């Protein structure tokens, strides 16, 4: 007889740039199964590349069933980023929570629901769900109504060079705790960019970000991975433009906060 | 599949509806003599709510007439019953017959049907009215589907409710099959 | 004990001499590079942070730069090859154009080499399209004062690039050797999850179930550069590609200058 | 600067002319009386050849007169100049003096004019020749920069060539200074 720690088994809606998984390994957790719900082709190759194939793409997630949950092998951890746009109190055109891509939150839901363990199964079960902060006060309610829950707004502004406060939906333990910095962990702007630049702001949110060599800059895109916190070249996949790229690492993950939000799983499953 | 459930051994059922109420339709089928719960607004109603309300052998809930009787985006009508209807199911252990029922009265795009569709898990059920001179529906009640009337076109559908615009006796009858597992009154 | 080599690239480019020259475990003193190319300036600047004393358009350097920027031991250059390729109907020669270019390396060559009685060790090197008119491919042995040695990356590299070279480095003979590590194999070059279809580049990719165009990243990892190392402007793909387009193959490159490691700084 | 020799150690000239030879006008002077090697096409021409030619004093060359007299790209006068020049210079321990002289006859580009300049160190010098009814120049033989005219414009310069195109006396005085350090002849 034994109960070991097994590896996790991973549902990812809205994967992005497999955040989720990158973060997943760098803590040293094995992965059993990385699913992932990912619609863009551009970010779906980043994952493909970055992971060797170890994600398993599934399609649109208004395209799972309760069939494939349960036929996808049961889940450990489920998170997900339904995207921005029409929650964002900034863009006027926002249709809001119900409809636009707005709806695809209750996607999150349904599967939410779909996955989590019924009744009387005790087996250990994690999930997480984020979104901008600046969203309208009636859908902050009903998606903590539906998600039966309150978020935890913490900025990447505490551990990275940027100013990105989100809203965090879930169970993971210790959801709440400080964040701490790290050895290694670029905060200041400057200790991002390349070599022969020159940071005005602190941290990135006041317009260019950055002077070089008596001319005004834009941000590069190897500072930018270098500001959410990804690996350098992390993003140099495809033939994909400049603008393509930046609206990846746009929507993404602060690595930092996700390593500070999966941090503790490392004690709830098998370790590479 | 429900397994069918004697005579002596059928209680009064309890009804949960939401958006509209049945007390008198279902009353008129002899469901009824409460034992049927209303909800307006479900804007706050938590898990614990839908279960202190006492057990539930039925769900039900339907969208606003059309006219706009109220301000409130039509999924919001789907969303939020699938929510409660998943607070008011049972336990694993499947105690008794459990149902429900979700009508639509012509308000939903064929978006929001989509949606709908597979948030239910089932194509809807439409059923019309005609007369000369003068609504879908989701649910786990048998032979509902045996009932379909694959006629009536959208098109046509779609007319009707643009001219509603600019200007019960359905469903009563999908309560029957339920005469076979609860109490009938008088 | 030798000392550090000090070195003058002409129409450096992306800094594959610097890159090479470093590879080899090769202490160097200075590396002056003549480059007009923002694009390129840039990435050696990055690359090399700094390192790099980059001197503007080659024909604005003179004699009195050259022994002012210190004596030299190594020049290098690749002058435009458009104008000499007899692929390019709108070429203008050697002597006009771009191809003009050539002679601009010879006349720094002449001001920087050891004058006669200096018995200092100088070496030098300049290439060029192999695809180029008869008469100019005379004309620049002439002027260099020596014959080419046609050598392509086929034989070390997953590509054909036939090239012919003019210089006195030692053994530029030799034939070339492959490496324990050093993708001949087109497939060997492209990024997980993705098909060759040739063995060597001259829709080259097979991806899941598409026919596609060689990536920056595989293409860097073509020509025998370290993956990412032309990711620095927010320059566009066609900038980038075009930056390498024009390079020299790394491994043609290692193969001649290995045989620089014996006479400077082993650092 | 050429330290001038006193006249009991002047020999004759050694001169090389490419492109075209002075060995008439450069008698004239009394330099000649043999001592200047002429060539035209110098395309294969290597560095030993210049060297066997036994050593020279005097480089000089000039691009073909204004007509087309010879198809080739006019830069390739300048270049080649430079390539035979350097093939003809000394040793580090300056010998005796030497001199060299690069003359256009108004067939450069300004762009071939800024090459050529760039190429011989130095900007040229314009020397006209006007009679009502009726060159420029490169070199090291001194006191040239003093007879420069910076009168003549070069809008009516490039009138006079391409006025020219569509139907000696001048140098022959620049070799003056080069009395004073060779031998003269009757
Ligand atoms: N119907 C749909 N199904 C699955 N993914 C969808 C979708 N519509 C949009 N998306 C995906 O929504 C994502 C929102 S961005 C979320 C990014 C993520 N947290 C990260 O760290 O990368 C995008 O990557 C987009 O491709
Ligand atoms: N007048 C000029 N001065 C300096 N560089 C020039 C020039 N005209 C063209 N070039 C430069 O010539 C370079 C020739 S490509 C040579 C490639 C280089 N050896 C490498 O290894 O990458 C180009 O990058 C171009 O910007």
């Amino acid at each position: 007889p034994a109960e070991k720690r097994k590896p996790i088994r991973v549902l990812s809606l809205f994967d992005g740039i497999a955040t989720g998984l990158l973060v997943l390994k760098d803590l040293g957790i094995q992965v059993d199964r990385y699913i992932a719900s990912e619609v863009c082709e551009d970010s779906i190759t980043v994952g493909m590349v970055r992971h060797q194939g170890k994600i398993m793409y599934v399609g649109d997630v208004r395209s799972v069933t309760q069939k494939h949950i349960q036929e996808w092998g049961p889940f450990d951890l489920v998170i997900g980023g339904s995207p921005c746009n029409d929650l964002s109190i900034v863009n006027p055109a926002r249709k809001g929570l119900y409809e636009g891509t707005g709806r695809l939150f209750f996607e999150f839901y349904r599967l939410l629901h779909d996955a989590r363990p019924k009744e009387g199964d005790d087996r250990p079960f994690f999930w997480l769900f984020e979104n901008v902060v600046a969203m309208g006060v009636s859908d902050k309610r009903d998606i903590s109504r539906f998600l039966e829950s309150n978020p935890v707004m913490i900025d990447a502004k505490e551990v990275s060079a940027a100013h990105r406060a989100r809203y965090f939906w879930g169970n993971l333990p210790g959801m709440n705790r400080p964040l701490a910095s790290t050895v290694n962990d670029k905060l200041e702007l400057q200790e991002c960019l390349e070599h022969g630049r020159i940071a005005k702001f602190s941290k990135v949110r006041q317009h260019f970000p950055v002077f070089m060599n008596e001319k005004e800059d834009i941000l590069w895109c190897t500072e930018m991975e270098r500001v959410f916190g990804f690996p350098v070249h992390y993003t140099d996949v495809s033939n994909m433009s400049r603008l393509a790229r930046q609206r990846l690492l746009g929507r993404s993950w602060s690595v930092p906060v996700i390593r500070h939000l999966f941090a503790p799983l490392k004690e709830y499953f098998a370790c590479v | 599949m429900f397994e069918t459930v004697p005579v002596w051994r059928r209680q009064p059922v309890r009804v949960l509806s939401l958006f509209e109420d049945i007390k008198k339709e279902l009353t008129s089928l002899g469901f009824l003599e409460g034992q049927l719960k209303h909800v307006v607004d479900v804007t706050d109603t938590v898990r614990k709510d839908v279960e202190e309300w006492g057990p539930f052998d039925l769900v039900y809930g339907a969208t606003p007439p059309l006219g706009h009787t109220c301000d409130r985006p039509p999924s919001w009508y789907l969303f939020q019953f699938h929510r409660l209807l998943q607070y008011a199911r049972p336990k694993p252990g499947s105690p008794r017959p459990f149902f429900w029922m979700f009508v639509d009265n012509l308000v939903l795009n064929k978006e929001d049907l989509d949606v709908a569709s597979r948030f239910l898990e089932m194509e809807p059920v439409t059923i019309p009215d005609v007369h000369g001179g003068s609504v879908r529906v989701w649910s786990n009640i048998p032979a509902i589907r045996s009932r379909h009337w694959a006629l009536v076109s959208e098109e046509e559908l779609s007319l009707l409710a643009q001219n509603k615009q600019s200007s019960t006796k359905l469903v009563k009858n999908c309560f029957l099959p339920l005469r076979e597992y609860f109490k009938y009154f008088s």
